[PDB]
């Protein structure tokens, strides 16, 4: 079975903040939300769709038919922020299935734009035999970030590795996506470009194997 | 000698992990030789032996005869007639009785909680209701917990026959009030067949 | 109060055995199916595997078949995850869960988390972080000056904090510090540092430095202008 939740949800204060986990015809399976706060271990908020185990906050309701299950936070508050995921058990072959999980960021300070920097790998890499590209994402606000990688223009999806968004200390949040790939490969293409979409707007930076000779 | 079928826990047949028994006891045993035969027709199929193994908890002068029968979940719960054979030299004929859930369409329970009256927080030990009402078969089960641990101060009374044909009860937690004060949060767990995962709890604070 | 306490190991070579535990206290073992979850380090939760009450019924995930082994122990209150054949993929924090399902086949949902113990799958245990300069180009009249970024890899465990240095007292004392990502079997982390053109204000930038702060490893590369 598959599942699919947006990754990241920004919402001020007071506002409601509505958690949409897809799922093909998942209005027949019971839908599980799980709450996992930076550092600790999650935590069930709702279950069965909309039952609230002993202790959870009202304001956590859950919703879903369809091929739609809403998890719904009225009147969110800044202990809200964690990320949040679905779980459904798939009956037809005995698999727990999780969603990719969503960010609720609930909004504070204002929203900042990622300057993202895409580095060559350097000639003492090739000289190990190996290619890596560096993308670096920092300052940017909400702490959430999709990174993407082509080659040539199609997208290239084995080798990636990128770090989750972190704040660190600055406030701002910043983050680093890798594309390890073969020296040989590095050499097969025209250019590599690195895009970085930070809730719609995508912002790419294109670095070509060859410069001028 | 009399004899008495009893039917399984309500739990013992809602929850698929503990075993569900049909209990044939008797009393009054005739004066002359323990020649004793049991027949267990299970509706068809047939056990007959199943384990009919007197544990004879002494005590003073009392022991009686009892003869428990595993019982499959949804052969109970579909209806199946658990008969028992009872006979013994003494006995003229011998004596069969027959168990079976109240034969009906299950109704799934409506829980509800409800706070103590301003007038008990004169008190200081208030009082928690939760009704359970609109379930069939009256096979029931109630429990109360606080903070992920059973609390045993409560006491639940037996399902009265509404006018809807339906049952219906009411099981009374009794908390210090200085501990509803605080702002615990208690549930009150209900177990019945006609419950979507045999399972539901419904919670109180302040 | 519900608690599932976890056990097992740790840092492990890949192709290596590791045996977790789970011991359970607050409910009725023998009521419940436990589960294994494990959650990569840093994206998401992943079930693992469970098993009935009675131990009849065991299930795995489909990347774990065959290697992975649960089991229980209802007398002890117990869960175990025995874990054969280990691969870098695995290096993920294990939870243990606890269901709460009464019916035949339900949907379950995991109602009571442990803190989850760490397994790492890895060859090297302390690395010596081989480091490798960074370069972009020169730039100031189109945008900001992007200048060079130092990338550290090969360094096991983490515990790190690189360091740039000048010629002369670091008056802007600054640098972008970015997360280490879980490479197959090490660890690789870069930093960036953005310069205002080039101010040669009496220290003459030949080349810049950089440097890493690592338990057991220390490195320093040269980076240029």
């Amino acid at each position: 079975y598959v599942l699919t939740q947006p990754p990241s949800v920004s919402v001020a204060p007071g506002q409601t903040a509505r958690i949409t986990c897809g799922g093909n015809n998942i209005g027949s399976k019971s839908v599980h939300w799980y709450q996992q706060k930076p550092g600790q271990a999650p935590v069930l908020v709702v279950y069965d769709d909309s039952d609230r185990p002993p202790g959870i906050p009202e304001r956590f309701s859950g919703s879903n038919s369809g091929n739609t299950a809403t998890l719904t936070i009225s009147r969110v508050e800044a202990g809200d922020e964690a990320d949040y995921y679905c779980q459904v058990w798939d009956s037809s072959s005995d698999h727990a299935v999780f969603g990719g999980g969503t960010k609720l960021t609930v909004l504070g300070q204002p929203k900042a734009a990622p300057s993202v920097t895409l580095f060559p790998p350097s000639s003492e890499e090739l000289q190990a035999n190996k290619a890596t590209l560096v993308c670096l994402i920092s300052d940017f606000y909400p702490g959430a970030v999709t990174v993407a990688w082509k080659a040539d223009g199609s997208p290239v999806k084995a080798g990636v590795e990128t770090t989750t968004p972190s704040k660190q200390s600055n406030n701002k949040y910043a983050a680093s996506s890798y594309l390890s790939l073969t020296p040989e490969q590095w050499k097969s293409h025209k250019s590599y470009s690195c895009q970085v979409t930070h809730e719609g707007s995508t912002v790419e930076k294109t670095v070509a194997p060859t410069e001028c000779s | 000698p009399s004899v008495f079928l009893f039917p399984p826990k309500p739990k013992d047949t809602l929850m698929i992990s503990r075993t569900p028994e049909v209990t044939c006891v008797v009393v009054d045993v005739s004066q002359e030789d323990p020649q004793v035969q049991f027949n267990w027709y299970v509706d068809g199929v047939q056990v007959h032996n199943a384990k009919t193994k007197p544990r004879e908890q002494q005590f003073n002068s009392t022991y009686r005869v009892v003869s428990v029968l595993t019982v499959l979940h949804q052969n109970w719960l579909d209806g199946k007639e658990y008969k028992c054979k009872v006979s013994n030299k003494g006995l003229p004929s011998s004596i069969e009785k027959t168990i079976s859930k109240a034969k009906g369409q299950p109704r799934e329970p409506q829980v509800y909680t409800l706070p103590p009256s301003q007038e008990e927080m004169t008190k200081n030990q208030v009082s928690l209701t939760c009704l359970v009402k609109g379930f069939y078969p009256s096979d029931i089960a109630v429990e109360w917990e606080s903070n992920g641990q059973p609390e045993n101060n409560y006491k639940t009374t037996p399902p009265v026959l509404d006018s809807d044909g339906s049952f219906f009860l009411y099981s009374r937690l009794t908390v210090d009030k200085s501990r509803w004060q605080e702002g615990n949060v208690f549930s009150c767990s209900v177990m019945h067949e006609a419950l979507h995962n045999h399972y539901t709890q419904k919670s109180l604070s302040l | 109060e519900v608690q599932l306490v976890e056990s097992g190991g740790g840092l492990v070579q890949p192709g290596r055995s590791l045996r977790l535990s789970c011991v359970t206290s607050g409910f009725t073992f023998d009521d419940y199916a436990m589960h294994w979850v494990r959650q990569s380090p840093g994206k998401g939760l992943e079930w693992v595997s469970g098993i009935s009450w009675n131990t009849g019924t065991i299930i795995y995930a489909d990347s774990v078949k065959g290697r992975f082994i649960i089991s229980r122990d209802n007398a002890k209150n117990s869960l175990y995850l025995q874990m054969n054949s280990l691969r870098v993929e695995d290096t993920a924090l294990y939870y243990c869960a606890k269901t709460r399902s009464y019916v035949v086949a339900a949907e379950y949902y995991f109602h009571y988390w442990g803190q989850g113990i760490l397994v790492t799958v890895s060859s090297g245990s302390a690395s010596a972080p081989t480091l490798f300069p960074l370069v972009s180009c020169e730039n100031s009249n189109p945008s900001s000056t992007v200048a060079v970024g130092c990338l550290a890899q090969d360094f096991l465990p983490d515990s790190i904090t690189f360091s740039w240095k000048y010629k002369n007292n670091s008056d802007i004392s600054s640098t972008r510090g970015f997360p280490s990502v879980l490479r197959g079997g090490k660890y690789a982390a870069t930093s960036q540092v953005l310069l205002p053109s080039k101010d040669v204000m009496q220290g003459t930038n030949e080349h810049v430095v950089c440097k890493v702060q690592h338990p057991n490893g220390n490195k320093e590369k040269d980076v240029p202008l």
